[PDB]
């Protein structure tokens, strides 16, 4: 008969490549269009939120979470698939690093540990890997700014500008269309708004659009003063009221 | 039936009765036949011993469990061994903790719960051996009929095995006879010999194939063989 | 289809066929009824006589929970006793920690999670029996019947088995007899008559009437079996009405 | 699922039934239990002259007075042989006494009557079904000389003269006549060789035929090739006169 | 034949060879071609990358080449999910030898034990075998430089020059003709770039898609030193060899 | 019953016997036994034994049966309903046919597992010949035929050409020598000499079989 | 087919097991309404009236998790009662380890991630019931979190469950645009029950009696369910307006 | 059919999985050995025809277990290395407990048990590689040669061959070797062993590896020129 839809849990794919990954990438393609732009002085990520019912509160859905103050993340796919992954991903960064080195996890170690959970889901039978794709953007002292595309197959690669979701193929050219590596962060946000606007024309406001940036530390989000050594959070989530300010200036 | 419903013990049927249990009962039909009956003061079990060929010796189907109790095993051989050690452990557990011999009504509840756990669990092979258990306790003589499904029913006497209808017909007309006989263990054994005789097709009429065990308020459970059971024959 | 070969799988109809087959398997069993009065509850079970070899007061299916709750089911006999024997440990487990007998709505939650989880487990076969339990706890008389599908609610009367269709029509008449409900002794004579009316399909075989009840009036919150003149009065009362 | 599904169930278990054909594919072993001793024998089944018959042995000694034989796959037997030797030293440990033949056979069959990984009230060891045909014979102070065939399927039966292997069917037909309660120890040795020579595919020789005796005085004793060859010439001398 | 069971590795094939190993070789050919070269004074490692995307940053990521320790640098070809599991396990086991014996693990000891790790999944358990193609490069004081390969069957084979991935038979044929018995380090670099140029669809042989690592014994005080050149230095050797 | 490929196993063995037996070669295509019309199965089978049933100066030969050899369970999946009743009448014509062996029925197919156990009829067919891989001595007999015409150099004998032989039985030894004589035409000579043998065999043994059977599984 | 019995991904990305989870929620044909007031939250569930042999007091579609917290479930009953036992266990354990009340935002998250744990188990069947959590938060105030059987939860201005949910959402959407607020007026919690039932009857189009409805009320530091006499008292006050 | 399962005995009395494991042996390398009166000889075939393969870093096919006990096999090496590691650990465990050198009979019963235990374990694949365990018993000069089969059984042989063309070499072992009078000299047992290998090797030197075991724990490895010397002596009789 046809294939049994194996992750290589108990069975290797006879076709030479796993067929359900493309069906898991179909669940990735099922997700909203989410993009990111890696520049020299900062990294910006943009994504759209599903409206669903008109009475659903838009502030409840957060498609950009906080792992470490210097590293942001954005995802496209099923809702509960991202929560179970990150709830376990946080405990990995705490025990394997923060309970040992007692600092904030860098960009190289944190992204690698997130992909290891997907590797265990593919290896351990009976547990289906989650079909969400995560775009992790962060800034550390060692490697600096970084933008990585985490695939459900367990592979990650750096990208200057990349997109996931239904517009993964379409917006990838659109990001390369208006943006180049020589551009800075300020001109990158305007490009991210123009590219994400082409995804849906219904509502471009901050209610259904969640925009976040990575950049210079903000002392207002540090929560304390008096210590010059400890750096402030490099990730600042843009309020929906502030998102409309960038729309009028777009 | 092939696959479809009732292919697994967990799998049900459109009617709702699992046929896998009936398949385990089929082994009891052509297995070793046994006949038994009890009175208020006495209990009697007559079991037929089987063999492979003339050179093969007859094996006793009655297995000792408690001093005041007894049972006969007709069904699958390996399934009957585990239930035997289970009842042997409960009799010693009741004597070690409660100091009292295992009750007949209590033995049936523990035996029913024992075979039920493997039935509701996925995998494994349920017990298909029939058990006729007699015993003498403070409540008196009792005879339990254990079906492969685990059903427990109290009767004056019954029979399982090859041509079990021959003894059942005898027990229906004589039902008012052996129940009124008290203090006469010889008359109850003679009724058991005439009961199995109508059931048997006269394969082997010799003495060595019949094993008669009796228990009462005076004489405990004892298995007789050879010239001991040849007096009634 | 193949939905019946794998347990705990959503069917196109919304309920597993094995769960549906377990409900239909209850109708193949004996008819067991019940009546919930103001001062207590009354249970009545019908037992088909296989042959004259049966000894009375032996095969009785009445099950006990603590001293204040009676229990009876309809379905496979070996499958029902395992559910009762586990409920006996659940009532004892609550008695160990809280040092008090278990109330009826609490007894249904322990057996509820016990059966409903097995319907969610593939390695465990769901129950094909319907259990009827009730009594008088500190909160008063309560009656609950546990369906093989896992759903249960408070019932002013209980009907199941093959003769549940003829029994349900008689249980609804209890409002017509009296607006406040029959007494403890009047319910025993009333529950017995329903057994004879539900016996029209079973008339090809004999029967043995078995009735048990627990109330605060006579038994003072104790589970006892109906015997003496009370058992013979309920028999002769129904035989004159069926004329 | 091939043989575990497609069959129309009569209430039988086809797992062990497939092993019944493998039992007939084993080595032919014939033995007779008499009052003066128990004479046993097996077949070496040498397909090439380079095979060492003295190195490989199809009979094991569980007790000094109790011997054993095997017909079937040696892999499934080694689990039962080590289990039989474990139960032998177990009775020599707690009770410090030679265990009876019937008492030892029932203890060995405890493992042969249980299969599977998961269980409830009894421990498990082997992870998959297995089987082997084992003939347990010996002598004790209770029932005397006894011979039991250990079957992984059902309960063992008491046989005075038992034949296993490919020639098990036709040999039992000859055991219904030639066997008698008055057979002595010397007559039992010549009776087995007369039956074994016919049921064995190859020619009678000291290398491809190994026999042993079980008595009270000598215990478990294996016939040497020189002693076996002397009994072979006695059989040829008797057949020459007839 | 008609009915083929692909489920468990414990199920034997009618031919005797597991079909999951056959199809694992196809997954290796789908990736980039990695050619290891064992020399007398060191080991030259060169490979091409499968990703042609310009938006991806190739200079900051190494897909194939990895470093197990100071004396061993390996290049993995296969599933990325299975690579990080086996490489990290190899790094743990290699340091465990340094824990007990306070020494660096030889190549033959590490390679032989890593081969049985893949076989452990096929030998027992219902888990998956990891189809992977490594490149084993290192040096010890016993047999010297040892260049081994990792097949999906979980074995190892001695190779002086070997090519894996796409164009396996095409690149291996070019290496056998120009092979040198001495295998000079400078000649090994020219031999690698000459073979990769013919097996790569890109004729210019861009530096950003290449991974170039070199082991050399001619360092200071005669010590083995592994240095992975930056992509800017990869473009420099392309002009010296005459590729550009 | 024969096994092999057409041109070597199912051909050379059939025609070689008819020469020594001095019998007329009679070939019947296996697909022609079933005309896709009901009743043509038993009719055409009886007419085969009728031509050879008078003086019997011939032997019946049938080759390349992919159809009537397999009736399956039905008229689909390669089988046909007319095949079921045709193979039964051929059995009655096989047992009813009685002689001293002047006429034989030789049928060769790929697999006999789909044949009717009735038509098999153990004791009527005692011969099952499976295709085997010949040794190096087989090539020496095939070379000796063509080397009698084509002249060879004195430095190359029958032991030189047999050195490299990979999975070829009897068919391609003539095909390999065809290229060996074709390369000599490029050098403008009618006699293949030692320089031609080396360059000709390399163009043959190479670049032909893509799949590699090798012991590198290790 | 075998592809419809598996919990893992389908060829089209649409899980057949999840489609049956939402399909089983409409099997009971129960229409419930959950709205948010100013200082209070009132949720009303449709109460099916069986024959006289069933106790209406015991029959309930709303379970009490804790004080101020309440849950209404529409779907299969055997999975509805077991889902309530899991929400109560996590509510008490969270008030011990972390020593703080468990909000419906987290209380809907625990059951959502727990449903994914059931999908990872082959022997265990996921919950096919909808979990609607309502309470009054100390900061955010009234909040509604409705957990789909597939583990989807998001805050709502007004929500419902049933085939008329599309008509209920449309009717309540235009009403919220006139006042430009998602909260009901009449801060007194007694009058909030009046409007919550009034907007439900106009959305459903059918008037219900005291036995046809069960009115849950979640106040500050208190939670209770109105009995048959209290629901009847509400219908009298709603009739006069 | 029955290749999907193991514990199923099949109506033929033989598991098809074991028969398919023998098919890998039929294509395996040729392993030939013969034991003499004072010595035992074990030959093996390791193909050197593969280009770009260093023979110095290539592990030998013959694996050293004990001082007087070696190990030879034919089949997949990935499966044998596990059997080799389990045998070596038990080989050291023999002196770790009994203090005596490794017994050929005890080592074979262990390897047979390793084949048995992993076969009797559910979900564990059995080894389809046939191993040849040879050596001398402790304080004994009598040669002991045992074999292992995928069926989980063991047997003893004076001369035995496995691998490709095992039936052809077996005919050479029965006719040209006399069990009643094995070769006494070391050169005669080695020279006749090469002739059995020259059939599958077909005039080659580095493709033949022979390890001769001598009494009192002595292992000698014949070089390439020493093995080729026996080939020249055999070719003298063919050209005569």
């Amino acid at each position: 008969m046809t294939d049994r839809y194996s992750f290589s849990l108990t069975t290797f794919s006879p076709s030479g490549k796993l067929g359900q990954i493309d069906y898991a990438l179909t669940a990735v393609k099922q997700g909203v269009t989410s993009l990111g732009i890696k520049a020299t002085n900062g990294v910006v990520i943009a994504t759209e939120k599903k409206s669903s019912s008109p009475l659903a509160m838009s502030e409840t859905l957060s498609k950009v979470s906080l792992l470490t103050p210097d590293i942001g993340a954005v995802y496209s796919g099923m809702g509960p698939d991202y929560r179970v992954l990150v709830d376990k991903s946080r405990k990995v960064a705490h025990t394997s690093y923060k309970r040992i080195y007692g600092e904030y996890p860098p960009t190289k170690l944190l992204v690698s540990e997130v992909a290891k959970i997907m590797q265990e889901a593919t290896q351990s039978g009976g547990v289906r890997p989650f079909g969400v794709s995560l775009l992790i953007a962060g800034h550390d002292e060692f490697n600096g700014f970084s933008l990585y595309q985490v695939d459900p197959s367990g592979s990650y690669f750096p990208w200057k500008a990349t997109a996931i979701g239904k517009g993964s193929v379409a917006a990838k050219t659109f990001l390369e269309k208006r943006w180049n590596d020589e551009l800075e962060l300020e001109d990158a946000i305007h490009i991210a708004l123009l590219t994400l606007k082409e995804s849906v024309e219904g509502e471009f406001n901050g209610d259904t659009i969640e925009l976040a940036i990575i950049g210079d530390e903000n002392p207002d989000l540090l929560g304390y003063t008096g210590i010059p050594t400890d750096k402030g959070p490099r990730f600042r989530k843009l309020t929906s009221q502030e998102i409309n300010d960038r729309l009028e200036a777009l | 039936f092939r696959n479809n419903y009732d292919g697994d013990t967990v799998t049900f049927s459109p009617t709702g009765r699992l046929f896998q249990v009936e398949y385990a009962l089929e082994a009891i039909k052509q297995g070793s036949v046994t006949v038994g009956l009890r009175s208020n003061t006495h209990a009697v079990l007559v079991a037929l011993k089987r063999n492979a060929d003339e050179l093969s010796s007859y094996q006793k189907k009655i297995i000792k469990c408690d001093e005041h109790m007894g049972l006969s095993l007709a069904g699958l051989a390996p399934d009957a061994r585990v239930l035997s050690n289970y009842l042997r452990q409960q009799c010693n557990y009741s004597s070690l903790v409660f100091n009292r011999k295992l009750a007949v009504e209590r033995a049936g509840h523990l035996l029913c719960d024992k075979a039920q756990k493997n039935t509701q669990s996925y995998g494994g092979r349920p017990y298909g051996v029939g058990l006729l258990i007699i015993g003498y306790d403070k409540s008196g003589a009792h005879l339990l009929e254990f079906q492969p499904s685990g059903n427990v029913t109290e009767l004056y006497g019954t029979a399982i095995g090859a041509r079990s209808q021959g003894a059942k017909t005898y027990l229906e007309r004589t039902l008012d006879t052996f129940i009124k006989i008290d203090g006469n263990p010889d008359e109850l054994i003679k009724a058991g010999v005439e009961a199995i005789s109508q059931s048997l097709r006269d394969e082997s009429l010799t003495v060595d194939n019949l094993s008669i065990a009796i228990v009462g308020k005076d004489t405990p459970f004892t298995i007789y063989d050879g010239e001991a059971v040849a007096k009634y024959i | 289809t193949g939905y019946d070969l794998s347990n705990s799988v959503f069917s196109p109809d919304g309920r597993n066929f094995q769960v549906e087959y377990a409900v239909k398997a209850v109708e193949n069993g004996t008819t067991s009824i019940g009546i919930k009065c103001n001062d207590g509850v009354v249970f009545a079970v019908e037992k088909l006589i296989t042959s004259k070899l049966l000894v009375p007061q032996k095969n009785v299916k009445i099950q006990v929970v603590d001293r204040h709750i009676g229990c009876v089911y309809s379905g496979l006999i070996p499958d029902g006793r395992h559910l009762v024997n586990r409920g006996r440990e659940e009532a004892a487990s609550f008695k160990k920690l809280y040092k008090t007998p278990i109330p009826i709505p609490a007894f249904a939650d322990r057996l509820g999670q016990y059966v409903q989880a097995h319907t969610l487990y593939n390695s465990v076969r769901p129950f094909g029996v319907s259990t009827i339990f009730g009594g008088v706890d500190k909160n008063g008389a309560h009656l609950y019947m546990l369906e093989p599908s896992g759903s249960y609610w408070g019932y002013k009367g209980a009907a199941t088995g093959k003769g549940r269709q003829s029994a349900k029509a008689e249980l609804e008449k209890l409002v017509d007899h009296h607006p406040e409900g029959l007494s403890a002794r009047e319910a025993v004579k009333q529950a017995a008559k329903i057994i004879y009316l539900a016996h029209e399909d079973n008339k090809e075989k004999d029967f043995e009437l078995e009735i048990s009840w627990c109330s605060l009036s006579e038994t003072n919150g104790l589970h006892k079996f109906v015997k003496g003149d009370l058992l013979q009065e309920a028999i002769d009362f129904a035989q004159k009405e069926i004329n | 699922d091939r043989g575990v599904s497609t069959f129309s169930p009569e209430g039988r278990l086809f797992q062990v039934e497939y092993s019944l054909e493998a039992i007939k594919l084993g080595s032919t072993a014939i033995g007779i239990a008499t009052k003066e001793g128990v004479v046993l024998g097996v077949e070496k089944r040498a397909t090439s002259p380079l095979l060492e018959s003295d190195s490989i042995e199809k009979i094991v000694e569980i007790d000094r007075h109790i011997g054993c034989a095997m017909s079937g796959l040696t892999a499934d037997a080694r689990s039962m042989i080590e289990h039989a030797r474990t139960a032998a030293v177990t009775h020599n440990l707690y009770y410090d006494e030679d265990i009876n033949v019937e008492s030892l056979t029932q203890s060995v069959c405890d493992l042969a009557l249980r299969f599977g990984e998961g269980a409830s009230g009894e421990e498990r060891l082997m992870s998959r079904p297995f089987g082997v045909a084992l003939l347990i014979a010996g002598h004790d102070a209770d029932d005397g000389y006894q011979l039991f065939h250990a079957e992984p399927s059902g309960t063992f039966y008491r046989y005075n003269a038992k034949a296993i292997g490919s020639g098990s069917e036709g040999a039992q037909a000859e055991l219904l006549n030639e066997w008698h309660s008055s057979l002595t120890l010397k007559e039992a040795e010549l009776l087995v060789l007369k039956i074994l020579k016919q049921v064995m595919e190859e020619k009678l020789d000291e290398n491809n035929a190994q026999l042993s005796c079980i008595t009270k005085q000598d215990g478990f004793k294996i016939y040497d090739n020189e002693k076996t060859a002397e009994l072979i010439k006695e059989l040829k001398e008797k057949e020459a006169a007839e | 034949g008609s009915r083929r069971y692909d489920s468990r590795t414990t199920i034997f094939s009618p031919e005797g060879r597991l079909y999951q190993v056959e199809y694992a070789l196809e997954s290796i050919s789908h990736a980039g071609t990695a050619i290891g070269i064992m020399a007398s004074d060191g080991i030259v490692l060169a490979a091409e990358r499968k990703v042609t995307s310009t938006l991806l940053e190739q200079d900051t990521s190494t897909e194939k080449l990895y470093k197990l320790n100071d004396k061993i640098a390996v290049a993995v070809a296969g599933l990325t999910a299975d690579a990080e599991i086996l490489i990290n396990t190899a790094r743990i086991h290699a340091q465990n030898y340094l824990k007990t014996y306070n020494e660096d693990i030889p190549v033959e000891i590490l390679v032989r034990r890593l081969s049985d790790i893949k076989q452990g999944y096929t030998q027992h358990g219902g888990l998956r075998p990891f189809g992977v193609s490594f490149i084993y490069a290192g040096y010890d004081d016993r047999y010297g430089y040892q260049l081994y390969t990792s097949n999906p069957s979980g074995n190892y084979t001695g190779w002086k020059a070997i090519s894996v991935g796409a164009n396996t038979s095409a690149a291996q044929t070019l290496l056998q003709m120009d092979y040198k018995d001495d295998m000079k380090v400078d000649d090994a670099i020219e031999l690698a770039l000459k073979t990769l140029s013919k097996t790569t669809d890109s004729s210019a042989l861009t530096y950003d898609r290449l991974e170039f690592a070199t082991i050399r014994k001619g360092a200071n005080d005669g010590e083995v030193y592994q240095k992975i050149f930056k992509p800017q230095e990869i473009k420099d050797i392309l002009v010296k060899t005459g590729i550009t | 019953i024969l096994y092999g490929a057409p041109g070597t196993g199912k051909t050379l063995l059939a025609k070689a016997v008819a020469n020594q037996t001095s019998a007329t070669f009679l070939r019947i295509v296996g697909s022609e036994l079933i005309q896709k019309y009901l009743g043509d199965g038993p009719r055409l089978c009886r007419q085969i034994f009728k031509v050879a049933g008078e003086n019997a100066p011939s032997i019946v030969f049938i080759d390349e049966i992919d159809a009537i050899g397999t009736k399956r369970y039905d008229s689909n999946s390669g089988g046909e309903r007319e095949i079921q009743r045709t193979m039964l009448e051929l059995l009655n014509q096989l047992d009813g046919f009685d002689d001293r062996g002047d006429v034989k029925v030789i049928m060769a197919t790929n697999k006999i597992e789909t044949l009717d156990p009735a038509l098999i009829r153990p004791g009527r067919i005692d011969r099952k010949i499976l295709f085997e891989n010949p040794d190096l001595s087989t090539k020496k007999k095939i070379l000796g035929i063509h080397t009698s015409k084509m002249n060879l150099s004195e430095d190359v004998n029958l032991e030189t050409l047999v050195t490299t032989k990979d999975d070829l039985s009897g068919a391609d030894i003539q095909a390999m020598c065809t290229e060996a004589g074709l390369l000599a035409l490029r050098e403008r000579r009618m006699q293949v000499t030692a320089e031609d043998f080396k360059q000709a065999k390399e163009r043959v043994m190479k670049n032909k079989v893509e799949e590699n059977l090798e012991g590198l599984y290790l | 087919g075998y592809d419809r019995h598996i919990t893992i991904f389908s060829p089209e990305g649409r899980l057949y097991q999840v489609e049956y989870a939402f399909k089983a929620t409409n099997q009971t044909n129960i229409n419930s309404l959950a709205v948010r007031g100013k200082d209070c939250t009132v949720v009303i569930s449709q109460k099916k009236v069986p024959d006289k042999l069933l106790d209406p007091t015991t029959v309930s579609y709303i379970f009490c998790i804790s004080r101020t917290i309440g849950m209404v479930v529409n779907g299969p009953i055997p999975d509805a009662r077991n889902a309530a036992l899991r929400a109560k266990a996590e509510a008490a354990e969270f008030r011990y380890k972390y020593g703080y009340d468990m909000p419906c935002d987290v209380l809907a998250k625990r059951m959502a991630n727990l449903s994914q744990i059931y999908t990872q188990r082959a022997y265990m069947r996921p919950l096919g019931v909808i979990l609607t959590f309502v309470s009054v938060d100390e900061e955010l105030g009234p909040s509604i979190y409705k957990t789909d059987p597939a583990g989807y939860y998001v805050g709502y201005k007004a929500t419902a469950t049933g085939p008329k949910q599309q008509e209920i959402t449309t009717n309540l959407e235009n009403h919220f645009k006139k006042s430009k607020i998602d909260h009901i007026n009449e801060e007194s919690w007694e009058k909030v029950v009046e409007f919550a039932i009034t907007h439900m009857i106009d959305a459903l189009g059918t008037e219900f009696s005291k036995n046809d409805l069960e009115v849950g009320v979640a106040t500050k530091d208190k939670f209770f369910t109105l009995s048959a006499e209290n629901i009847e008292e509400r219908l009298v006050a709603i009739a006069e307006q | 059919g029955y290749d999907r399962a193991l514990s199923i005995f099949s109506p033929d009395g033989h598991i098809f999985q074991v028969e398919y494991a023998l098919e890998a042996v039929k294509r395996g390398t040729c392993a030939v050995g013969v034991k003499g009166k004072n010595c035992v000889v074990l030959g093996c075939e390791r193909r050197s025809t593969l280009k770009l393969q260093d023979t110095r870093i290539t592990p030998s096919k013959v694996s050293k277990i004990d001082s007087h006990v070696v190990l030879s096999f034919s089949g997949l090496n990935a499966d044998s290395r596990i059997l080799i590691e389990k045998a070596r650990v038990e080989a050291q465990s023999h002196r770790l407990t009994l203090e005596d050198p490794v017994t050929v009979e005890y080592l074979t019963r262990y390897v047979a048990g390793v084949q048995q235990r992993y076969t009797q374990s559910g979900g564990v694949r059995p080894f389809g590689v046939s191993t040849l365990i040879a050596g001398f018993d402790p304080r004994d000069d009598e040669p002991k040669l045992y074999q292992t089969e995928p069926s989980g059984i063991y047997s003893s042989w004076s001369a035995q061959t496995i691998g490709r063309n095992s039936k052809t070499v077996r005919e050479f072992l029965e006719k040209n070797y006399d069990r009643k009078e094995p070769p006494a000299t070391v050169e005669e047992c080695v020279k006749l062993t090469v002739r059995s290998l020259l059939e599958v090797v077909q005039t080659g030197a580095k493709n033949i590896e022979i390890t001769v075991v001598k009494p009192d724990s002595d292992i000698v490895a014949l070089s390439s020129e020493e093995i080729n010397q026996y080939v020249t002596q055999i070719e003298q009789e063919k050209q005569e």
